[PDB]
């Protein structure tokens, strides 16, 4: 990944959201970067920018309660959003403009993977991850009883296993908790090795588990 | 704040489609690109500058207009297709800046039955007082699917449910993951789980079924 987004995933309101946007390769460009935020189901919101210039862009409704900053010796643009409420859950993304316009939307060639952010009172709590074992055929990890939804990472035998994989959206139970699935379907000689990784960083939970007939 | 229009369209394999972007005021320099959202994943700058395609994207996108008035074609549409489409507008170089609100793009195709896999609770799991039946339907269209868990031909409710993948990119298809939750008691009281598929792709429901031990 060549923008790398780093957040806390769940956060109480009224605290400040901090999250990070660090450039992981060289590029000789004099780039700018900006964030925008997607609310569940909603379209696109800018947030601000900042240029080659460092000159620091602001939407009317963040000017009050959002800083963006950036340190170059980390290559690291930093956002923080202050007194947050359940109106600011949202999906955050930060993205370059090669042109170096920190107040421009119109070429953002480049774009983090976004960052999860959930504000509400409740706990987080980490998943525990189950096997879907087969009886082609199929396979799957049930990652279940976690909170809050995202970030959390399932990927098969670390990320070599990706054709036919099927991760379904997270359902909301009736205990209040997330739960999801990851399925994949492979020929019926299955012996190679099957493991998914499931990762919930918002409570440290990094869990390899092994699928066997 | 730009206004897209339609809000969401649909369409076959090979049909060509558009999607039109208006704004209040002229764009600024030519300053209205597009991006393609598929789920889960960032939006992906298509054109910039009103025509110009980003490398690797197809011929088949195009965009065309001016002033106020823009569009998007895509002149043969494909599965990979199914996304959120934005238009981006810049109208100043001061902060006046905005996205539109998106055009859903979904692909017709033609009726495909599901596979259907079922997935018993895992003796992990049953070390703690729950168990989760998981029923898969892999690959099938239309989305329209009715999923019936039977627990000792006893049909079960409020108890299940369901998650669905978004269209695939290569073969149009949905998947779909319905789990019911029982406790330990309920499951170890029981033998046989089964799940009935209802869809236009069967000429009658398809019940994948096991006996627990």
């Amino acid at each position: 990944v060549q923008l790398v987004e780093s957040g806390p995933g769940c956060v109480k309101p009224s605290e400040t959201l901090s999250l990070t946007c660090t450039v992981s390769r060289f590029s000789l460009i004099g780039y700018a970067i900006t964030w925008i935020r997607q609310p569940p189901g909603k379209g696109l919101e800018w947030i601000g920018g900042i240029s080659s210039a460092a000159t620091t862009f602001y939407s009317s409704w963040a000017k009050s309660r959002v800083t963006i900053s950036v340190d170059t010796s980390k290559n690291q643009f930093s956002l923080k959003l202050s007194s947050v409420t359940a109106a600011d859950t949202a999906v955050y993304y930060c993205a370059r403009d090669p042109r170096g316009y920190g107040a421009a939307l119109d070429r953002l060639d480049l774009w983090g993977q976004g960052t999860c952010v959930t504000v509400s009172s409740f706990s987080t709590k980490g998943p525990s991850v189950f096997p879907l074992a087969p009886s082609t055929a199929a396979l799957g990890c049930l990652v279940k009883d976690y909170f809050c939804e995202c970030p959390v990472t399932v990927s098969w035998n670390s990320g070599a296993l990706t054709s036919g994989v099927h991760t379904f959206p997270a359902v909301l139970q009736s205990s209040g908790l997330y739960s999801l699935s990851s399925v994949v379907t492979v020929p019926s000689s299955s012996l190679q090795t099957y493991i998914c990784n499931v990762n919930h960083k918002p409570s440290n939970t990094k869990v390899d588990k092994k699928v066997e007939p | 704040q730009m206004t897209q229009s339609p809000s969401s369209l649909s369409a076959s394999v090979g049909d060509r489609v558009t999607i039109t972007c208006q704004s209040i005021k002229s764009v600024y320099n030519n300053r209205l690109g597009w991006y393609q959202q598929k789920c889960g994943k960032a939006p992906k700058l298509l054109i910039y500058e009103t025509s110009i395609l980003t490398s690797g994207v197809p011929s088949r996108f195009s965009g065309s207009g001016s002033g106020t008035d823009f569009t998007l074609t895509i002149s043969s549409l494909q599965c990979e297709d199914f996304a959120t489409y934005y238009c981006a507008g810049g109208f100043d170089r001061s902060g006046d800046t905005t996205f539109g609100q998106g055009t859903k793009v979904e692909i017709k195709r033609t009726v495909a039955a599901p596979s259907v896999f079922i997935f018993p609770p895992s003796d992990e799991q049953l070390k703690s007082g729950t168990a989760s039946v998981v029923c898969l339907l892999n690959n099938f269209y239309p989305r329209e699917a009715k999923v019936q868990w039977k627990v000792d031909n006893a049909l079960q409710s409020g108890n299940s449910q369901e998650s669905v993948t978004c269209q695939d990119s290569k073969d149009c298809t949905y998947s779909l993951s319905s789990t019911l939750t029982l406790s330990k008691a309920d499951y170890e009281k029981h033998k046989v789980y089964a799940c009935e598929v209802t869809h236009q792709g069967l000429s009658s429901p398809v019940t994948k079924s096991f006996n627990r031990g």
